[PDB]
């Protein structure tokens, strides 16, 4: 069945467009992340790292 | 024809040093 989005549906049947995103972790390397700068690395120094 | 895959087809699961 179709929708038949209208103007008057108003507010409770308006049209919403929604994307929806999902995270799967640990069965691979990471390939893609947020903005962070990279920084380089430091040896037998005791660091928190990323 | 049929043969016995004695130990054969593994693999290592995961890309995980272990």
């Amino acid at each position: 069945q179709s929708y038949g989005f209208q103007p008057t549906y108003g507010v409770g049947y308006q049209p919403y467009r929604v994307v929806v995103l999902s995270f799967e972790l640990l069965h691979a390397p990471a390939t893609v992340c947020g903005p962070k700068k990279s920084t380089n690395l430091v040896k037998n120094k005791c660091v928190n790292f990323n | 024809a049929y043969t016995n895959s004695f130990t054969r087809g593994v693999y290592y699961p995961d890309k995980v040093f272990r």
